[PDB]
């Protein structure tokens, strides 16, 4: 057994974490104040679930989390919460004023006077650790906190934890939902920075949530509980492989083995099925090749492109509920002649299937129905590199005449690295392109 | 995040109580400074305006400032006058004239270090303080004069601290004297430099609009002031109530600020409505959203045809659907997408409210950063090159100890600010 | 069609098909960045002083 | 009111459909770079496709299909052919093609030029035209580019009077719900000068583009016959129809190369939505069988023809996703 620290970065981070790890204590049937019945294995163990909760002698399981953010009042909710007993208050760090939707505000002048405090309670879930794998990372990419505080501390990680695995949650800025004007600039900054530090990072365009939502849950105006609750059901189907029994994506390492063959492009597509409401009074239930198929709609995709024209690297299927893989296969092989699914000449044409029998776990009084099979395709395909051309473009209107850089420059950050990070994603871009067509 | 508030010279005193009065009534706090609402939204973010005191007492933020004791005393006498600490009350005897070199310079300077006595006094109280605002007229001489003095010295001791202000424009339609133009010349020079976001509001356009619109044949200063509190309620709503966006000021200067000159911001309101007269009929989304566009609605006598929009907040308030919402404020983007900048993306963004304004089922209030807005200064600079060609009315000044190439500096300053607007206006 | 590595447990199971074969910075430099940027506020704050101070 | 855009100032066709948009009162034209637009009248190159379909409150429609080039190339259009199961190598109504690059399929293709040379039987290509291969490979990687070598049809119809070489241009609209209309008006691009089955060397009466022809103006105006009149003649002099002897294939091939690349280009349940003019070239041989000779992507229309074409487009193709305040074409069903 290795474990696996989860930091939640900025509201959209914090917020999110809360949503996922109420949804992991409900599959383990984990309770609020950390008790859980079934664990026999009193005040320890190194069973799969122990990846993500430590225990204590009193046999409550806590998470292997970190929460941060530069203003106190989203996480003051984490503190006073119905899970406030699942967490103690050094996981909880909170600093006195926010980033403002700044990345410079973000990395250089607030990250600097709090950088050592979090790394230290970094550094003490680490050291509760007997074989570290790494660390997920929740966070926004329009945030200033989110953007900003975040690339500063994985460039640390990756400093005091040289040989570990960093995963990535991202939440891609979309204007519906967006706070600020200059999201793209602190998208771009972020990614720049972030890149090489990075081993695979998971995007979710708050675009695609959101009219998942209105359109297949019925939600007029989907609040950010609404999103969260989705986008942490697709993080689960991400991480069952970790706190469950399996043979697929055990580890962190698996992920950039199996999703990402070239380093800098490890953003892989990620697309689930079925989204059902729970208010849907009538509801048939969906079969293997139905839900299987729907991960080639780019209706039901993390981020909306269209993987027809581009090529797939790598291909992973997450199944919970009732599957076997018969089923699968005989769903795949009728999906290959409908549908367009080009691989890259130098990689098999083929997908890696893992299988829960246990179905996917539904927070009592959300949105979500029940179902007795879901799926989550995790395919690298350069169709994705769409979102970078769309955010890239934001970019040069508003760079091109300068506006609100002096904001940045303002917090002590040089109008070269606009430039420079502007430069890097160019040659992503680039990247993409050449492996795509 | 607490906010210091300061009201400064007659205008300043007068809106700024009027200001109070409104916004006292809609967190349910009363003249005694005791909380009688209904409702937990009144009090999650009262701490940014209003002090709490044992037992549970709610006293403003508030900095009362005067070269006179005229308007002051007016105002401790008036409806909420006994809400406001009676320590914050700090004012002269000389008056200021109508000038801004003895606001500024002479009779203001002798008074302006007992004001930030204090300011450094509530300030040390506020957990965190996140900036200031100031009411003040720039026509004048102690809000214009004494009140850029404040504004540059707080500029000193809070270096990192947002200063926001509401600024009164004069109009020759409501005049009180003829050396105004250099009053707020010499005034848009200091706000240029010193403040992060300023609303401009102009005389001229509360005059028409209670005129025209309203129908009201000789609008006061009352009249005047209808509009403007209701306005200020309006731009400071998601300040002072829950809402998506989290209230603060700074996150207001970055997203409409785009360069740091250009904060000089229009604002608009609907319904508009006269004291007194009830409306029975609320006005539908449509309806909201159509007016709070139209210039007759735009607190700053300029034109927004004239111009772009290089960003724009709008606040709705009320019980309504914010799909319709959405779909209206999108609607008007894409409709008329010419007159905002395609060089900012989406550089409209929208709030709702569930907390109406008192007298209305539902409002919207309008904050424009327009290019348009020069039309303001430019009239302004025409009215002080008028007289300054002939150096009129300058003795007044140089009596005060400026020189006339104070004059001319001021001068160009505004006219630069001005072509930095048509900059943006044809790019 | 060619199914591979077929792993079974209580929980579940894994395996893979095949339809077709194929044809960083140091702590130094970190710190370096960060204090000259602070370096770069401080020269800014110290303008803006001295500019108040005429 | 409707707004739309327009990146490809070199467009004769859609220079009119701007100009019918904007003659209804309802449509404004916005500048190049407004992404607030409902249609989009975009580039022929690099259209940026990924931007598009993520503007709230508006629903976009563009006039390309994206992925449509791999019908509208010729070096992809063999490709495509030779590849999907739907069009086969069988293929009867398209020539023997083959892909050659410059200094691939080479040897595959000299496998057949000697079946043809042992068999003394009609051996003449086409890239220039030639019946020696080693004179066209030759050409070819003097070129630079990929080249296209295909089976020269040596016995092609012949108009009378003049004894004359000519192809056939079909205008097919596909709107967003993927219905296929064949534009009833077509024309001929006919050779004024006759052909000569002996000397290659003279393209002038091989090659029967509206270009190379500009005897021209001879027997039709402007070297282009329309369909009243190419029916009429085909009545007189062979007694049969242009809807029975050829205008059946041509809904046959039309039909068929667009619904083999539809799961690859169709817009159904995209976040954008997708319509395009094509430019089908056909080719009649004496013993009235039609071939398929490429697609045009990006085609110009008729002068005759652009007014009711242009109308046509808007109908059906705009104003079916946005209306405003019998038909000229064939629906080829499917
Ligand atoms: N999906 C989702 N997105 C969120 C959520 N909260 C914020 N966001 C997105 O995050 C972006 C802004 O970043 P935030 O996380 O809110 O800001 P921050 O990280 O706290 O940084 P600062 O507040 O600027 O210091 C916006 O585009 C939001 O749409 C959330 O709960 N769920
Ligand atoms: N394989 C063939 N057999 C007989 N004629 C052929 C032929 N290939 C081409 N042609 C004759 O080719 C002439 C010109 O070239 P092609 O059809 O490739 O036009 P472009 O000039 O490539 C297409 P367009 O100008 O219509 O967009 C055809 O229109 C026809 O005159
Ligand atoms: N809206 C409004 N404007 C005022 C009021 N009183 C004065 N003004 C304007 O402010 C300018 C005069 O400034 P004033 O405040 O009287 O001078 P001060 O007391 O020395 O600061 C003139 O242009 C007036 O039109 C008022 O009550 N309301
Ligand atoms: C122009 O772009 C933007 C402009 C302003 C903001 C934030 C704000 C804002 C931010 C903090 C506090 C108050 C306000 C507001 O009262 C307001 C009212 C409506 C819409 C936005 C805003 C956010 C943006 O993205
Ligand atoms: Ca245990
Ligand atoms: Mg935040
Ligand atoms: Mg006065």
């Amino acid at each position: 057994m290795r474990e696996c620290i989860s930091i939640h970065v900025g509201q959209a981070g914090v917020q999110i974490g809360n949503a996922c790890w109420e949804l992991y204590c409900l599959e383990h049937g984990i309770q609020p104040d950390g008790q859980m019945p079934s664990d026999k294995t009193i005040g320890g163990g190194d069973d799969s679930f122990n990846t993500f909760f430590s225990e204590t002698g009193a046999g409550k399981h806590v998470p292997r989390a970190v929460f941060v953010d530069l203003e106190p009042t989203v996480i003051d909710e984490v503190r006073t919460g119905t899970y406030r007993q699942l967490f103690h208050p050094e996981q909880l760090i909170t600093g006195k004023e926010d980033a403002a939707n700044n990345y410079a505000r973000g990395h250089y002048t607030i990250g600097k006077e709090i950088i050592d405090l979090v790394l230290d309670r970094i550094r003490k879930l680490a050291d509760q650790c007997t074989g570290l794998q790494g660390f997920l990372v929740f966070h926004s990419f329009g945030g200033g906190t989110g953007s900003g505080f975040t690339s500063l501390l994985m460039e640390r990680l990756s400093v005091d934890y040289g040989k570990k695995s960093k995963l990535e949650f991202s939440i891609y800025p979309a204007p519906q939902v967006s706070t600020a004007v200059v999201e793209p600039y602190n998208s771009i900054l972020t990614t720049h920075t972030t890149l090489e530090h990075s081993d695979c990072a998971f995007m979710v365009d708050n675009e695609a949530i959101y009219d998942i939502c209105r359109r297949n849950l019925d939600i007029e105006r989907p609040t950010y509980t609404n999103l969260n609750r989705l986008i942490s059901q697709i993080v689960s189907s991400i991480t069952a492989s970790l706190r469950f029994d399996g043979a697929l994506n055990v580890d962190l390492t698996e992920f950039q083995t199996n999703l990402v063959p070239y380093p800098r492009i490890h953003f892989p597509l990620a697309t689930y099925a079925p989204v059902i409401s729970a208010e849907k009074a009538y509801h048939e239930q969906l079969s293997v090749a139905e839900i299987t198929n729907a991960c080639f709609e780019p209706a039901n995709q993390m981020v909306k492109c269209d993987p027809r024209h581009g090529k797939y690297m790598a291909c992973c299927l997450l199944y919970r509920g009732d599957v076997v893989p018969k089923d699968v296969n005989a769903a795949i092989a009728t999906i290959k002649t409908k549908r367009s699914i080009q691989f890259v000449d130098w990689c098999p044409t083929g997908f890696k299937v893992g299988i829960n029998y246990q179905p996917p776990t539904v927070v009592p009084g959300g949105d979500l129905a029940k179902v007795q099979r879901a799926v989550c395709m995790l395919s690298n395909t350069t169709a994705i590199a769409e979102a970078w051309a769309r955010l890239d473009h934001k970019f040069d209107l508003m760079y091109a005449k300068r506006a609100f850089v002096h904001w940045y420059v303002g917090e002590g950050m040089e109008e070269g690295e606009f430039s420079e990070a502007r430069e890097d994603m160019a040659a992503l871009e680039k990247d993409y392109e050449e492996v795509g067509v | 995040r607490e906010i210091v508030h300061i009201q400064a010279g007659q205008c300043g005193n007068q809106i700024g109580a009027k200001f109070w009065e409104v916004i006292s009534d809609e967190h349910g706090i009363d003249p005694t400074g005791s909380y009688h609402g209904d409702s937990d939204l009144q009090l999650e973010r009262i701490n940014v305006y209003y002090n709490e005191a044992t037992g549970n007492k709610y006293v403003p933020r508030a900095i009362l400032v005067d070269l006179e004791p005229g308007t002051m005393d007016s105002v401790r006498s008036g409806p909420f006058g006994q809400i406001f600490r009676p320590d914050n009350f700090v004012f002269g005897q000389s008056g200021a004239g109508n000038n801004w070199a003895k606001g500024h310079y002479t009779e203001g300077a002798e008074l302006v270090d007992s004001v930030l006595d204090v300011v450094r006094k509530e300030s040390e109280s506020c957990d965190c303080l996140q900036g200031f605002q100031l009411t003040h007229s720039l026509g004048g001489g102690t809000g214009s004069g004494m009140g850029t003095l404040l504004i540059s010295k707080i500029r000193e001791e809070y270096p990192d601290r947002i200063m926001n202000t509401f600024s009164v424009m004069p109009s020759p339609k409501v005049s009180d004297t003829v050396v105004e133009p250099y009053n707020a010349t010499l005034s848009v020079h200091q706000l240029v430099e010193n403040t992060d976001e300023t609303y401009c509001i102009d005389n001229e356009a509360l005059y028409d609009i209670c005129f025209r619109t309203l129908k009201l044949t000789t609008p006061t200063y009352g009249d005047l002031n209808h509009l403007v509190s209701a306005t200020m309620s309006g731009v400071t709503t998601c300040l002072r109530f829950p809402g998506q966006l989290n209230a603060d000021l700074r996150k207001l200067a970055v997203n409409m600020v785009p360069f740091p000159r250009l904060h000089f911001f229009m604002p608009g309101f609907a319904p508009l409505t006269s004291r007194g007269s009830q409306q029975y009929r609320a006005l539908t989304v449509p309806e909201l959203t159509q007016q709070m566009f139209d210039s007759k609605n735009m607190m700053a006598a300029c034109d927004p045809r004239h111009g772009r929009y290089l960003t724009v907040a709008a606040i709705f308030r009320g019980r309504m659907s914010m799909k319709e919402v959405d779909e209206q404020m999108l609607n008007v983007q894409n409709k008329n997408s010419s007159y905002f900048v395609e060089w900012i993306p989406n550089n409209v963004k929208t709030a709702v409210c569930d907390i109406p304004p008192r007298g209305l089922k539902m409002s919207a209030t309008f904050i424009g950063n327009s290019t348009a807005i020069q039309e303001l200064f430019k009239r302004i600079s025409e009215q002080f090159t008028a007289m300054f060609r002939r150096k009129a009315f300058l003795h007044w000044y140089t009596g005060e100890g400026m020189d006339e190439m104070e004059f001319t500096e001021a001068e160009s300053n505004m006219n630069d600010l001005v072509s930095e607007y048509q900059q943006y206006q044809d790019a | 069609m060619e199914v591979i590595e077929l792993n079974k447990c209580t929980s579940g199971q894994s395996f893979e098909v095949i339809l077709k074969p194929p044809s960083d910075p140091s702590l130094e430099e970190i710190q370096k960045k960060l204090e000259a940027a602070e370096e770069r506020r401080k020269y800014q704050e110290a303008e803006l002083l001295k500019h108040l101070a005429e | 009111m409707y707004t739309f855009v327009v990146r490809d100032e070199n467009s004769s066709v859609y220079a009119e459909v701007s100009r019918l948009l904007l003659a209804t009162g309802q449509w404004k034209r916005l500048r190049k770079d407004n992404p607030r637009f409902n249609l989009m009248l975009g580039e022929r190159n690099r259209l940026p496709f990924g931007r598009l379909g993520h503007e709230p409150g508006l629903v976009q429609l563009v006039n390309y299909y994206r992925g449509a080039d791999k019908l509208c190339r010729k070096a992809s259009l063999v490709k495509l052919i030779k590849t999907s199961p739907e069009l086969s190598e069988s293929c009867t109504w398209f020539p023997e093609s083959y892909v050659i690059y410059p200094t691939d399929e080479r040897e595959v293709f000299l496998a057949a030029y000697n079946r043809r040379r042992e068999g003394r039987e009609g051996n003449v290509w086409i890239a220039l035209i030639s019946s020696e291969a080693s004179e066209l490979l030759d050409f070819i990687d003097e070129q630079g580019q990929v080249h296209v070598i295909q089976k020269y049809l040596e016995k092609p119809l012949l108009l009378e009077p003049g004894h004359r070489k000519f192809d056939i241009r079909s205008w097919v609209l596909v709107d967003h719900l993927y219905n296929i209309y064949l534009y009833r008006e077509g024309v001929l691009r006919t050779s004024s000068e006759p052909y000569n089955s002996a000397n290659f060397q003279d393209k002038t009466c091989h090659l029967t583009n509206h270009c190379i022809q500009k005897n021209y103006g001879r027997y039709e105006e402007g070297n282009e016959m329309f369909f009243e009149e190419f029916n009429q003649y085909l009545m007189d002099a062979l007694n049969t129809t242009l809807e029975n002897s050829i205008l059946l294939q041509i809904k046959h091939i039309i039909r068929s190369c667009l619904m083999c690349i539809e799961p690859a280009i169709s817009t159904k349940h995209l976040h954008y939505q997708s319509f395009q003019l094509f430019g089908f070239d056909f080719m009649v041989d004496e013993e009235l069988k039609v071939w398929l000779i490429e697609v045009n992507g990006a085609p110009a229309c008729a002068q005759k023809l652009y007014a009711e074409l242009c109308q046509g487009i808007v109908d059906v193709a705009i104003s079916s996703v946005f209306p405003l305040a019998t038909s000229i074409f064939i629906k080829l069903h499917h």
